[PDB]
């Protein structure tokens, strides 16, 4: 058990903290760490000593990509025997050393990153006041024009970027509460030197409740009413209204998971019946944990009679 | 191949073979064509017209995994960290923005045992 | 929906010529059970149970009822009980040693108490 | 037959229990084979009472 | 000994808050949580504010934890917006807005703390220790994956079989006879020692020597009686007692039989003739011999082997089951606490003791009645000292109804001494001022109503918002407590349960008929509502008298729902039919056992239906492929696709609905079908599910998931529920008929008045018996107090002067040996003549007493 746990921890260390392993190879400690390094360091030192003593190959991940970036820094336009073109999509979170390797590789080979985000304007963090002045350059569109974060100077030089952390006034509590990973990742992305960026965003018109939510979460504006003054608290009709027969976003409460699956079955069947143009290639359903829920899915979708049996 | 030398009791091989046989999965038919049933797959974002979720009560979503108890990176955070809690809370927003036409969210409110009370999660 | 019809129904049947005595005995032991288990050939069988987890440390039910019947049938003929005791200890349905000895000593006493007034009019 | 415990005398003595010499698989198979050999009413042979049932053409299962 | 202002509570050292019932205990912890979360209080507050991840709440039941988390979730979301608006409709938060210096820092702190609410540290006791042991692995000694189990009975019995096998078998018969006399087998032995083994092992009074073996003790007893039996033959043979009317001729025959009693050596139970052969007996009824004082020695302290056998069993069974659990690799919920306790007791884990108090610099405990000595040792070792880290305690010092589970009140009794501060809350917000005055008046007759100085008096003040709750019936009003006195001298409560248990049902029927006719009313202020046929309830002590009260109500034609239905689902006819129905699928060819399922009451056929199918061949041939496909579906997918196909194909759910009460029976099929899925996700052998079901059929365990569900909610009958399952619910009308009978205890097991340990004397010392009996007397009083935190409007009860002896005319009673009789007789033995005016003396505007009514009103 201890051997397996230590192997997992050394795999995570090798992928995330190269400099600690580089220092422990020499033998000195690293100041500022907590406990357990006093025994974890000579363990790794004896491990690398033994694996050199057995005659096994020496190269590993850290000293591999370090010398890779070192030899990619100074070379020709392209060494022979490499893929000319590549597309990379579906990326949200990778270790920063992968981005470093991609930065070193971009000087020689054409690459593309199809990064996705639920916002258009910049919503990252800040390090220093000198940082944001560098960020005031221009981003272009695919064909004709350029664009940038709104109200170019007074907002971001104003109390938007608080002195240490990021934007204290993001607005939308949904984004400000859920996008920690996205904010850190876009801050990591926006700190390169050869980064040439250009986007293509499709606007959404607000007609349904879900479209209202998407528009408000994209344009970075709040629609909440705290009710500060007496007139604001008294009036109610200043918000947007909705039609009372809308079912764009609904909710349902049950008592047992079997009853939950039955309710979803009948509701999905009713929606599929009332709407003509709805192919079952489109509807997907996600669940929290499949091993605790698949028997009931098997139950309903085996006991469904063949007259209106939908496949699964 | 790792060049061990001593002997081993049979229990190690027994439970190791048990865990190795109960490890393999099947992820073949995610796009068969009918309605798809799958977990909230990490590192995934596909547009769709109708998206439905189950099990949004308290203490189940997001997952609550304690660390190993002597981890080094858990005391000095950095930029490239990947926690399960943050991963789930990002995947929820991604699933919300991935919808196109409708949405459907459900949880469990009343315990069937004695008609007590439950609560949904902080996200919903 | 429609409710359940009553189970009892008039039934055609023709009386045979010869009937055994023990058939009448098993019928009149429990007539409803007999109607279920010989007329239309069903039996609500308690299915074959699982093996008991250990040797019986103490005896109840039929496991001592047939022992009592065998002991009474042996004692009514005024024969030796030690031979039949050896037979059961060979068969393997008695407690190991002293507990089985004490069990035999009380069971033989009670069966002899019955057998005295049994044999008083033989 | 009455078979409940482990296999043999080595098994019952390895776990530090008294050798009762009964209710084991060897005892049960010996009883069943002796019952194939003779009838049960004739008496015990080696403090084992033979088993009446298996006498016909069914005994290959033994 | 003083009240509490919740804002004015200093959070330093140790604080203990005694809170009686009818308090709103949940509405007190949240206020302290909100106060401590930001750090209000000035001179009586914590030095620094804390984030939500640094706070610890330990609670018993997950149903309580999930509700408490939601309550704090609502309170934070209210107070944050109230801080922005600066005006609040609630006086509590209006008061809390006084000390808030910054009306912009709070809006940041609360908003930042709200987003971290999902992983707030509020756990149960078992989940606390597992998380801490996983966080601190090396110094504790925990494995990293735990196959968790909870059924500690099968291993217990299996290991006890080995002890009986290896420590009873090689005895000779002359010794083993006495062993056989007391108890036959291991199954009989485990029943009387099962409750001692669980939890913490007790300490045995008068331990025998640790090497005295069975044969040595038996031979020592033999030699102990040998000298008296040898030397009695010279003691007999002289007239050393004066024969008179006091000198009975039967004692002459007694030593005439003692001459015969000098016969052998293997006889164990001595005659009773030796009891009059003592200097302490014959002198009060001369030394007379040098051996005459020896029998007085050997008849003052009894003799047996039971103490040595039990002591030799108790440690070894616990050792063996622990060894087997360690070898196979499991760990118990009753074991993790003891595993943590040893590591905390040892000196290796002082760094652990510092690390846990660094991470969790606060501690509060929910309800504190189930304070195990294992847990209290941990708490006192961690937070009683090591200052500038405070602890809070919320406790309800009475009502103590988890003694059978394992809760001990002596831990709280010890814990009250060291803690200094004491607080009490008064406001009920729940019931009538007449009820509050009744429950205050009933306990003022004698001080120290529970024989304990360590629990105080009970002054409770009613609320002010609801100071006008009145129940009016048939013109005039109705007082609070109405007790029913039994006519006669010496009658059992069984006589009530047979005859006069119908009186309560008669009053209930009169109340319902008057309520539906607009005679009775339920009213507050000036608004009123009629009394429904639902909210009236009756409580009993044990399950047996539920049958004794059900016939008293169904005779008067009111159906009654049962809430104490701890009967397992496996005991009904449906499981027995389901086993046959499922096994006939497994055997689709054997025509004898295939016909079992078609004759069932679930399937619904008739005699003419079976008769036409037995003779025909093709109708028989039809069902073969139907069952063959069912077996294939089971072998392919699972139990639910197999079973629901049968539930749908034969059109049975609709047909059962047309029958009388088929909806009542239909729920059990779905309950059993649900249980089979959690069975088959664990078990993988397809054929072994049948043997799993037949194994679970035999023993009816009373676990959680094996219980029934309720059906109706549009209307409700009279609800009957036991005391233990009557916690924290509001009841308008109650009935407590049989709260006058008792049941004395026999086994001597008490707690020491100073050490507070579980001392155990396996002998029968009456001095220890009295100490073990006083606890039983106090717990019945506590349960009586449990019975009276109900009945918002009106409460009623009965009483009966039962005398223990079979005769009637003796001039005394035995109800003062029970709970209510002692506090009504002021600690004195009285009779009916001394109790008649004692009942009527304290009656003033709150005690509407009536005589026994041997009749039927409708």
């Amino acid at each position: 058990q201890l051997s397996s746990k230590a192997a997992d921890l050394f795999d995570q260390y090798l992928v995330y903290r190269p400099d600690w392993l580089a220092q422990w190879e020499t033998g000195h400690l690293v100041e500022g760490l907590g406990e357990a390094q006093a025994w974890q360091a000579p363990l790794w030192k004896a491990l690398v000593e033994y694996t050199h003593q057995l005659g096994q190959p020496r190269w590993h991940r850290a000293n591999l990509y370090q010398r890779f970036i070192e030899t990619l820094e100074s070379a020709t336009t392209c060494p022979p025997g490499l893929p000319s073109r590549v597309f990379i999509c579906g990326i949200s979170a990778l270790p920063p050393v992968y981005l470093q390797a991609l930065q070193a590789l971009g000087k020689h080979i054409e690459i593309h990153l199809l990064f996705t985000n639920p916002c258009r304007y910049y919503w990252g963090d800040i390090k220093d006041p000198a940082y944001l002045a560098k960020l005031l350059t221009r981003q272009r569109r695919h064909s004709f024009e350029d664009r940038e974060l709104p109200l170019f100077r007074d907002s971001e030089n104003a109390g938007q970027l608080f002195n240490s952390d990021g934007e204290q006034d993001v607005g939308n509590p949904l984004l400000a509460s859920w996008g920690k990973l996205g904010r850190d990742y876009i801050y990591l992305l926006s700190d390169l030197e050869s980064s040439q960026e250009l986007d293509a965003f499709v606007d959404v018109t607000p007609d349904n409740l879900l479209h209202n939510i998407q528009s408000d979460i994209l344009e970075l504006e709040n629609r909440a009413v705290a009710g500060v003054n007496i007139e604001e608290f008294s009036r109610s009709d200043n918000k947007r209204p909705l039609d009372p027969l809308d079912s764009s976003i609904t909710f349902h409460v049950c008592h047992s998971p079997q009853r939950e699956v039955e309710v979803l079955h009948d509701r999905l069947l009713a929606m599929l019946e009332e709407d003509p143009t709805l192919t079952p290639r489109d509807i997907i359903v996600m669940v929290a944990d499949i091993d605790s829920y698949s028997p009931f899915i098997q139950a309903v979708f085996g006991s469904a009679p063949a007259d209106r049996y939908l496949p699964y | 191949g790792a060049q061990y030398g001593d002997a081993v009791p049979l229990s190690l091989l027994r439970d190791e073979l048990a865990q190795r046989l109960d490890q393999e999965r099947i992820s073949q038919r995610f796009l068969a064509g009918p309605v798809n049933i799958c977990t909230l797959m990490p590192m995934r974002s596909i547009p769709f017209k109708v998206v439905c979720l189950l099990g949004m009560n308290d203490g189940v979503y997001p997952r609550q995994l304690a660390p190993l108890g002597f981890d080094l990176m858990s005391q000095k955070p950095k930029r490239g960290d990947r926690s399960r809690r943050d991963d789930d809370r990002y995947l929820f927003l991604e699933a919300l923005i991935s919808a196109q036409q409708k949405l459907y969210i459900s949880y469990i409110g009343r315990s069937i045992q004695d008609n007590s009370e439950r609560f949904p999660s902080v996200l919903v | 929906g429609k409710a359940h019809s009553e189970f009892v129904q008039p039934l055609p049947f023709t009386l045979p010529e010869t009937v055994p005595l023990e058939t009448l005995q098993r019928f009149w032991a429990h007539p409803v059970r007999a109607f279920f288990q010989m007329r239309l050939q069903v039996n609500f069988r308690t299915e074959d149970s699982e093996i008991p987890d250990t040797e019986p440390f103490i005896l109840e039910g039929l496991s001592r009822y047939q022992i009592n019947q065998q002991l009474l049938n042996a004692l009514v003929e005024q024969d030796d009980a030690e031979r039949l005791f050896r037979r059961f200890r060979a068969a393997g349905d008695l407690p190991y040693g002293a507990f089985g000895e004490i069990f035999w000593e009380t069971q033989c006493q009670e069966m002899q108490q019955l057998a005295d007034r049994v044999i008083a009019c033989r | 037959s009455g078979i409940r415990w482990g296999i043999d005398d080595d098994n019952v003595r390895e776990l530090e229990l008294p050798a009762t010499g009964q209710h084991t698989w060897r005892f049960g198979l010996t009883r069943m084979l002796l019952g194939y050999a003779m009838e049960s009413a004739q008496g015990e042979w080696q403090s084992v009472l033979p088993y009446d049932e298996s006498s016909g053409l069914i005994a290959e299962l033994v | 000994a003083e009240t509490l202002d919740p804002l004015r509570l200093p959070l330093q050292g140790e604080r203990l808050i005694e809170a009686s019932a009818g308090t709103g205990k949940t509405f007190t912890i949240a206020a302290l949580y909100l106060r401590l979360l930001l750090g209000l209080g000035g001179s009586a507050a914590f030095p620094r504010p804390l984030t939500v991840e640094e706070l610890l709440v330990v609670t018993f039941t997950e149903a309580a934890t999930a509700e408490l988390r939601g309550r704090i979730r609502s309170n934070i979301h209210e107070l944050r917006i109230a801080c922005l608006r600066e005006t609040t409709d609630n006086p509590l938060y209006e008061r809390l807005l006084e000390e808030i210096d910054d009306k912009a820092q709070a809006a940041q702190w609360l908003l930042l703390a709200e987003r971290q609410m999902d992983e707030a540290a509020v756990f149960t006791i078992h989940g606390f220790c597992q998380r801490m042991l996983n966080l601190n692995a090396f110094e504790s000694g925990m494995l990293f994956e735990q196959q968790l189990i909870e059924d500690e009975s099968l291993l217990r019995y299996q290991a006890c079989a080995d002890f009986w096998r290896r420590h009873c078998y090689p005895l000779p018969r002359e010794i083993a006879q006495v062993v056989f006399e007391t108890w036959k087998g291991p199954q009989a032995l485990l029943r009387d020692i099962n409750r001692y083994l669980q939890g913490e092992a007790p300490v045995i009074k008068a331990p025998p020597p640790d090497d005295e073996t069975l044969a040595s003790r038996h031979a020592q007893i033999v030699a102990r009686i040998d000298t008296v039996k040898q030397q009695w033959r010279d003691a007999v043979g002289e007239l050393d007692a004066l024969i008179e009317s006091s000198g009975i001729d039967r004692r002459k025959f007694n030593r005439s039989n003692q001459a015969k009693w000098i016969d052998k050596i293997s006889a164990w139970a001595e005659e009773e003739t030796n009891s009059y052969q003592l200097p302490e007996s014959l002198e009060k009824f001369t030394p007379r011999h040098p051996l005459f004082e020896a029998i007085d020695q050997l008849l003052a302290e009894p003799l047996s082997i039971r103490d040595l056998v039990i002591t030799r069993a108790l440690a070894e069974i616990r050792e063996t089951v622990a060894r087997e659990k360690r070898r196979r690799g499991e760990l118990g919920f009753d074991d993790m606490l003891s595993r943590l306790d040893s590591a905390l007791r040892s000196e290796s884990g002082e760094v652990l003791a510092a690390a846990i108090r660094t991470r969790f610099p606060v501690a509060m405990i929910d309800e504190f009645q189930d304070t195990d000595p294992q847990q209290y040792r941990i708490f006192r070792r961690i937070w009683h000292h090591q200052p500038e880290t405070a602890l809070l305690l919320i406790g309800d010092p009475k009502q103590a109804i988890y003694a059978f589970r394992g809760a001990d009140i002596f831990t709280y009794m010890k814990a009250r001494s060291e803690v200094h501060a004491h607080y009490t809350l008064d406001t009920n917000w729940r019931s009538a001022p007449g009820m509050v005055n009744s429950v205050n008046k009933l306990f003022s007759q004698t001080d120290d109503a529970f024989m304990f100085r360590e629990i105080p008096f009970i002054p409770v003040k009613s609320a002010g918002k609801n100071q006008a709750l009145r129940f009016v019936f048939k013109g005039e009003t109705q007082p609070a407590m109405k007790m029913w006195l039994m006519e006669g001298e010496s009658c059992g409560v069984g006589d009530y349960q047979s005859t006069m248990a119908q009186v309560c049902a008669a009053q209930i029927r009169d109340w319902l008929q008057a309520g539906q006719r607009g005679e009775a009313l339920l009213m507050n202020g000036d608004d009123a509502r009629p009394v429904r046929a639902s909210d009236i309830s009756v409580l009993v002590r044990s399950r047996q008298e539920a049958a004794q009260v059900r016939d008293a109500l169904t005779l008067l034609e009111i159906p009654s729902v049962y809430l104490s239905n701890r009967d397992s689902v496996f005991e009904t006819l449906e499981a027995q039919e389901m086993l046959w129905l499922l096994q006939a699928v497994m055997t689709p060819e054997r025509e004898n056992t295939l016909r079992s399922a078609l004759a069932t009451s679930m399937m619904g056929l008739n005699a003419l239906d079976i008769e036409t199918l037995n003779n025909d061949e093709h109708a028989w041939d039809v069902v073969v492929e139907e069952f063959d496909g069912y077996r294939q579906i089971w072998r392919k997918r699972g139990v639910m696709p197999m079973l629901r196909a049968l539930m749908s194909a034969r059109n049975i759910a609709e047909n059962l609905l047309a029958t009388a009460g088929g909806e009542r029976r239909l729920t059990d099929i779905l309950h059993i079908s649900e249980l089979l899925q959690e069975a088959g996700t664990q078990l993988e052998s397809e054929h072994a599910l049948v043997r799993w079901l037949s194994q679970h059929i035999l023993e009816p365990d009373s676990n959680a998931s094996s219980q029934q569900m309720r059906l109706e909610s549009d209307k409700h009958l009279v609800q009957i529920v036991t005391i233990h399952k009557s916690k924290g619910l509001e009841y308008p009308l109650v009935w407590l008929p049989f709260i006058t009978n008792f049941r004395v205890q026999e086994q001597a097991f008490y707690h020491d008045r100073h050490s507070f340990e579980a001392v155990l004397d396996l002998n029968a010392a009456p001095e220890s018996v009295d100490l073990a009996e006083a606890e039983r007397l106090a717990e019945d009083l506590r349960l009586l107090y449990v019975a009276l935190t109900r009945s918002v409007w009106h409460c009623s009860l009965g009483v009966a002067p039962l005398v223990r002896r079979r005769g009637d005319k003796k001039g005394d009673t035995d109800v003062h040996q029970s709970a209510l009789g002692r506090l009504l007789q002021k600690g004195e033995p009285q009779d009916a003549a001394g109790l008649r005016t004692c009942i009527e003396a304290l009656c003033d505007d709150d005690i509407a007493w009536q005589t026994a009514q041997t009749g039927d009103n409708q």
